[PDB]
RNA sequence: UGUCGGCUCGUCGCAUCCUGGGGCUGAAGAAGGUCCCAAGGGUUGGGCUGUUCGCCCAUUAAAGCGGCACGCGAGCUGGGUUCAGAACGUCGUGAGACAGUUCGGUCUCUAUCCGCCACGGGCGCAGGAGGCUUGAGGGGGGCUCUUCCUAGUACGAGAGGACCGGAAGGGACGCACCUCUGGUUUCCCAGCUGUCCCUCCAGGGGCAUAAGCUGGGUAGCCAUGUGCGGAAGGGAUAACCGCUGAAAGCAUCUAAGCGGGAAGCCCGCCCCAAGAUGAGGCCUCCCACGGCGUCAAGCCGGUAAGGACCCGGGAAGACUACCCGGUGGAUGGGCCGGGGGUGUAAGCGCCGCGAGGCGUUGAGCCGACCGGUCCCAAUCGUCCGAGGUCU
RNA sequence: UAGCGAAAUUCCUUGUCGGGUAAGUUCCGACCUGCACGAAAAGCGUAACGACCGGAGCGCUGUCUCGGCGAGGGACCCGG
């Protein structure tokens, strides 16, 4: 189970052979392997991955210390893949090899709140024939007195986005070394500049 | 949601651009002046911008702040004493510090624009 | 992108000059149809003693289209009408030499005849 | 007066819970270099001046 | 970190650099590599560049004739792996950008409207067949 | 206790319309008939009529039935239905009258409680703190067709034509995205008309909307555009198929026991989640009393690790919350570079009686994007925050 | 009686036939078993006229497939 962490630069298309590809370019920079979970004193396995580098100014908290009891450059943000046991160093983009494909986690964009109109899509009501004021409303919401309630799920206009979003089997088109790139096809969540996990799949 | 856009501001169109244009000119008449610390901190850029082109010389640039401010009396001052202080200075022709003094019968948060020096 | 309700203009001699989109046979309810797409239509108008009358209710294939489709290496490609062929329910094309150009993803939905019959392939 | 309207009068115990988050708070401030008065903080205030 | 755009450039490697200048309000062909069947034409397609749209690599733009009646419109990947060659064949004067107006008129109206860009014209002419003297010569 | 129909939003039943599984068949195959299991999800678009209902057109895997005050008017509509007007037929001497027709006819800005969608404040989690997890419980999703191979094989006189297994592409739907396609982009640029103005020409400003109009448009936001999903796979099981097997020498799938077996059940996948008061767990950091309370849990001003206030801001946002930054600094503004948009600014020279044209010139201008530079401004500072119950 | 007639009069009724349409309980032509037209509560017809009521076609479009973005006045936050 691999996986590492990075930031969604932007996104263009390059040419596969001689057909379009549209990408979304990730930054999977170099990550530190700061605490690995043992089931035999965690309960569970995985890695502590950290990512990008802090002036220690900020890390005044004693973190400094857990930087320290692993002899880690202290970074700036960190996060644990599960079920996977690297070796005791350093993680790469180098884990993922083109051809390969990956799921991908992102906080999706924020859109505050929302319509019940696109927070779920509905279709309100007539631009026209009458009512006028309940163009983008949602309409009936129950019945009678039986139920004489509301279920607890009630698709309602609320807070929409800002939420963690996985989107699942995105293909690796290239991965440059050089610089710490990943290249996936284009449909991963978050804006440019955010933070973003990208792991193997679950084809199988 | 809207606004992962950039700028803000009330009033309306026109009516918005005339408040700068407006500002400005006193600001430009007066060096100091006091509003509300969004208007200013609004005001700040658009004064620059006009400073850092009187800064320049062409009289196309000239007419150019000549179409925000509208008194030909009042550009002469801009590029004949208000661009040479500047002159040898990036920007940052323009200060705005808090007031801490509340307009009382709106409870407006006051603050001050200066030619800076 | 065509629709039911949408005419069509009919790029041969079937002797129909305009059709209107009835039904976009795609799937069991498509919303709308592209180039290489049959649909069936009615003859809203047509030429005296053709092979096809209006009224005649007919089915035919997408040819041009003023929506822009999209090549898969990123090329695009729009013509000024939204233009049609009427075919055999062999889907062989009814009346022969058809006009005016036609797109090349007729090739890959197996439409040689027309292809074939026409005066250019874009 | 139109369509909705309250049932029952609010308890004046939960009308005052309502009131729960409504007290105030200080307003803060702070001693200045200048003068020995108290001024709120990044803010010019009188009997006391600044610098640039 | 600071210059995701710079980063981004750098992905950019399938760029071209042998196409040539051409603005929009002046005619041009294009040749496209094409897929017949299985093997590979290169079909050829001349037409009014309608409107460049700029963006840095990926940047596009749109070519319109009018093949047996119908008129026609195409666009290209300034950058696409499938433009073998791209020669212009003329120059006009544009006085706009994006010109989607001469569809709704082209004719003999389409052509008193974009007359020619002699200026440019013999910048064409003259520092191309003087560049030529310096590599003949 | 507002009544039909439509609209919005649904949700439940199953006597199942489709897809899944199965016995029988007057089942060769393909296709079908009929019964049994099986709600997971799906169940199109238009004509006619107020319609429900129904007939019809064109499709489909299918175009299920029904409950929820024949769901749903403090959600909507108001065609019909039930006021006052007017008319036809029609009954009545008449005034009038008709589950007979016909044209018209006023549907109420503020949600107190419950419920629901979101978001906070408080306290708690028997040391104080920063960070990182576990997953009890829960939620989302669960659709399907077509062509190709196997094979023109089994099957069948032929016409037809498979299981099984394998590949490719499509419809609708859902999450996410701006690269491309394509929209908007209210002042980014340009052109145009009336007028009034600065300043006479040139140049320019206001107004013509809350952009005067027109042509065009980055970022953002977005669908017509892009990517991805439905599984796979493990377990238990329905109808059913079968092993071993007695009562009951035989026989029997059952009574002891075992295997096979569904779009279904449990898991698996994505989201929430320790107010899971049954408050979990891991890494690291701070650490005694300093003063009244003898006895007991308390009380007080100072503290630590740390946090807060304030300020500069943000693809975070109603507010608050979340997040970044605060000079040790590139957080916002300015300037500079690029990207991008518009499409040769002004001034001068030249040609033309003139409107104009040509050179300078891809000039000038230039929001939001990518980045640089301390010029501007985040100064200075204050407040809170263990001294850790007992067995 | 004339004239008119499934009608602002037709229950059966979406009567039957024809036109229009891909498809027409409406519309329009026609027939006449007129439940229950009919001759100054006038019968039939009629150029023009009508913010009257019905049917159809062209044109055009956010009415709609099906929504998106944007502007101002509220709604939100602070002071009265
Ligand atoms: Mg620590
Ligand atoms: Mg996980
Ligand atoms: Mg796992
Ligand atoms: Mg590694
Ligand atoms: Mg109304
Ligand atoms: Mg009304
Ligand atoms: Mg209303
Ligand atoms: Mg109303
Ligand atoms: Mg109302
Ligand atoms: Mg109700
Ligand atoms: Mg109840
Ligand atoms: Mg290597
Ligand atoms: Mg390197
Ligand atoms: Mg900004
Ligand atoms: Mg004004
Ligand atoms: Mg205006
Ligand atoms: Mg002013
Ligand atoms: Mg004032
Ligand atoms: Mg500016
Ligand atoms: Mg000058
Ligand atoms: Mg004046
Ligand atoms: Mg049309
Ligand atoms: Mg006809
Ligand atoms: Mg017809
Ligand atoms: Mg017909
Ligand atoms: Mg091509
Ligand atoms: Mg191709
Ligand atoms: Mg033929
Ligand atoms: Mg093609
Ligand atoms: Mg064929
Ligand atoms: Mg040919
Ligand atoms: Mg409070
Ligand atoms: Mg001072
Ligand atoms: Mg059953
Ligand atoms: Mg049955
Ligand atoms: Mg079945
Ligand atoms: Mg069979
Ligand atoms: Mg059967
Ligand atoms: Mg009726
Ligand atoms: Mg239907
Ligand atoms: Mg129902
Ligand atoms: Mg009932
Ligand atoms: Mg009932
Ligand atoms: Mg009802
Ligand atoms: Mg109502
Ligand atoms: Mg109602
Ligand atoms: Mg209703
Ligand atoms: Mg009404
Ligand atoms: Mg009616
Ligand atoms: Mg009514
Ligand atoms: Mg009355
Ligand atoms: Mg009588
Ligand atoms: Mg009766
Ligand atoms: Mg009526
Ligand atoms: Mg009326
Ligand atoms: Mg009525
Ligand atoms: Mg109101
Ligand atoms: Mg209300
Ligand atoms: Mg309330
Ligand atoms: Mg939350
Ligand atoms: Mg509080
Ligand atoms: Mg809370
Ligand atoms: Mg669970
Ligand atoms: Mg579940
Ligand atoms: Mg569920
Ligand atoms: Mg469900
Ligand atoms: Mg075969
Ligand atoms: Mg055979
Ligand atoms: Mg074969
Ligand atoms: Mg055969
Ligand atoms: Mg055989
Ligand atoms: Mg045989
Ligand atoms: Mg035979
Ligand atoms: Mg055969
Ligand atoms: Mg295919
Ligand atoms: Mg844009
Ligand atoms: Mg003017
Ligand atoms: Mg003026
Ligand atoms: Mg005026
Ligand atoms: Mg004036
Ligand atoms: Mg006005
Ligand atoms: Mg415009
Ligand atoms: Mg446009
Ligand atoms: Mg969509
Ligand atoms: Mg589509
Ligand atoms: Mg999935
Ligand atoms: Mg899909
Ligand atoms: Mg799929
Ligand atoms: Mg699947
Ligand atoms: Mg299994
Ligand atoms: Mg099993
Ligand atoms: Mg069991
Ligand atoms: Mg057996
Ligand atoms: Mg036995
Ligand atoms: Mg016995
Ligand atoms: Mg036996
Ligand atoms: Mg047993
Ligand atoms: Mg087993
Ligand atoms: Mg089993
Ligand atoms: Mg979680
Ligand atoms: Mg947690
Ligand atoms: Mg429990
Ligand atoms: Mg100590
Ligand atoms: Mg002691
Ligand atoms: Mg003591
Ligand atoms: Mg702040
Ligand atoms: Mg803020
Ligand atoms: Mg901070
Ligand atoms: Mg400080
Ligand atoms: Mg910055
Ligand atoms: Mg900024
Ligand atoms: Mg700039
Ligand atoms: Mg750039
Ligand atoms: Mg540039
Ligand atoms: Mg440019
Ligand atoms: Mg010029
Ligand atoms: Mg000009
Ligand atoms: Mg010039
Ligand atoms: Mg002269
Ligand atoms: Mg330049
Ligand atoms: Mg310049
Ligand atoms: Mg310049
Ligand atoms: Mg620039
Ligand atoms: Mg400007
Ligand atoms: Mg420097
Ligand atoms: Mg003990
Ligand atoms: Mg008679
Ligand atoms: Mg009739
Ligand atoms: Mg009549
Ligand atoms: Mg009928
Ligand atoms: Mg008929
Ligand atoms: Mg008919
Ligand atoms: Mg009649
Ligand atoms: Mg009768
Ligand atoms: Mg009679
Ligand atoms: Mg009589
Ligand atoms: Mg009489
Ligand atoms: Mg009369
Ligand atoms: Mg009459
Ligand atoms: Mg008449
Ligand atoms: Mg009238
Ligand atoms: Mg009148
Ligand atoms: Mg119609
Ligand atoms: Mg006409
Ligand atoms: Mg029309
Ligand atoms: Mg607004
Ligand atoms: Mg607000
Ligand atoms: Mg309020």
């Amino acid at each position: 189970m691999k996986g590492i962490l990075g930031v969604k630069v932007g996104m263009t298309r390059i040419f596969r052979d001689d057909r379009a590809v549209p990408v979304t370019v990730i930054l999977a920079g170099p990550c530190p392997v700061v605490q690995r979970r043992t089931p035999e004193k965690d309960g569970y396995t995985a890695v502590q991955l950290g990512f990008l580098p802090q002036n220690p100014k900020r890390v005044n908290r004693p973190l400094k210390g857990h930087f320290a009891k692993a002899g880690v450059e202290p970074v700036r943000i960190l996060r644990e893949i599960r079920d996977f046991n690297p070796e005791g160093d350093t993680v790469t983009v180098e884990i993922f090899k083109p051809g390969e494909r990956v799921d991908v986690t992102g906080t999706s964009k924020g859109r505050g709140f929302a319509g019940v109109m696109k927070r779920w899509n509905f279709a309100g009501g007539p631009d026209s024939h009458g009512a006028h004021k309940i163009h983008r409303h949602p309409g009936s919401i129950g019945n009678r007195k039986t139920p004489g309630r509301v279920y607890k799920g009630k698709k309602m206009a609320g807070h929409y986005g800002a939420e963690r979003v996985t989107v699942m089997n995105l293909e690796v088109v290239d991965v440059i070394p050089e610089e710490n790139l990943l290249l996936v096809k284009g449909a991963v969540p978050g804006p440019n500049g955010g933070l973003v996990i990208v792991r193997e799949t679950k084809k199988a | 949601r809207h606004l992962k856009s950039g700028r803000k501001l009330n009033r309306h169109s026109s009516h918005r651009l005339a408040l700068y244009r407006n500002q400005a000119k006193s600001l430009l008449t007066h060096g100091r002046i006091t509003t509300t610390v969004p208007k200013a901190k609004e005001l700040r850029g658009f004064v620059d911008h006009l400073i850092h082109l009187a800064k320049r010389g062409d009289l196309h640039a000239r007419r150019l702040v000549l179409r925000d401010l509208q008194d030909v009396k009042l550009v002469r001052k801009l590029f004949d004493e208000i661009a040479p202080r500047y002159r040898d200075r990036q920007g940052g022709y323009t200060r705005v510090l808090k007031l801490a003094e509340r307009r009382r019968g709106d409870g407006a948060p006051l603050a001050l624009v200066e030619l800076v020096e | 992108m065509i629709q039911p309700q949408t005419y069509l203009e009919v790029a041969d001699n079937t002797g129909a000059r305009k059709i209107m989109c009835i039904r976009v046979l795609k799937g069991s309810n498509a919303k709308y149809a592209t180039v290489g797409d049959v649909i069936v239509a009615s003859v809203k108008e047509a030429i005296p003693r053709g092979a096809v009358k209006e009224g005649d209710v007919v089915k035919a294939v997408v040819v041009r289209t003023k929506k822009e489709v999209k090549r898969p290496d990123g090329s695009a490609i729009r013509f000024d009408d939204n233009a049609a062929v009427i075919i055999n329910n062999q889907l062989e094309p009814r009346g022969t030499r058809v006009f005016g150009p036609v797109a090349r993803e007729l090739r890959e939905k197996g439409f040689m005849k027309i292809v074939s019959l026409a005066p250019e392939v874009l | 007066a139109k369509h909705p309207v309250p049932k029952k009068k609010t308890s004046k115990a939960r009308r005052d819970a309502r009131r729960s988050h409504h007290a105030l708070t200080p307003p803060i401030l702070v001693p200045c270099p200048e003068c020995k008065a108290m001024k709120p903080p990044h803010t010019v205030c009188p009997e006391c001046g600044y610098y640039a | 970190m600071n210059r995701g755009a710079l980063i981004k450039l750098v992905e950019s490697r399938y760029v071209r650099t042998d196409l040539p200048e051409f603005r929009p309000g002046d005619t041009v062909r294009v040749s496209y590599k094409v897929k017949e069947g299985n093997r590979t034409r290169i079909q050829d397609f001349e037409g009014i560049v309608i409107r460049i749209r700029r963006n840095g690599f990926n940047t596009t733009f749109t070519v319109r004739k009018v093949s047996y009646g119908v008129g026609v419109e195409r666009i290209f990947p300034l950058h696409s792996p499938l433009i073998q060659k791209i020669d212009i064949v003329q120059r006009g004067r544009a006085r706009r950008a994006k010109l989607y107006f001469i569809r709704n008129l082209s004719d003999r109206e389409i052509r008193r409207k974009l007359r020619a860009d002699r200026k440019r014209i013999d910048k064409d002419r003259a520092a191309e067949r003087a560049a030529k003297e310096e590599v003949q010569k």
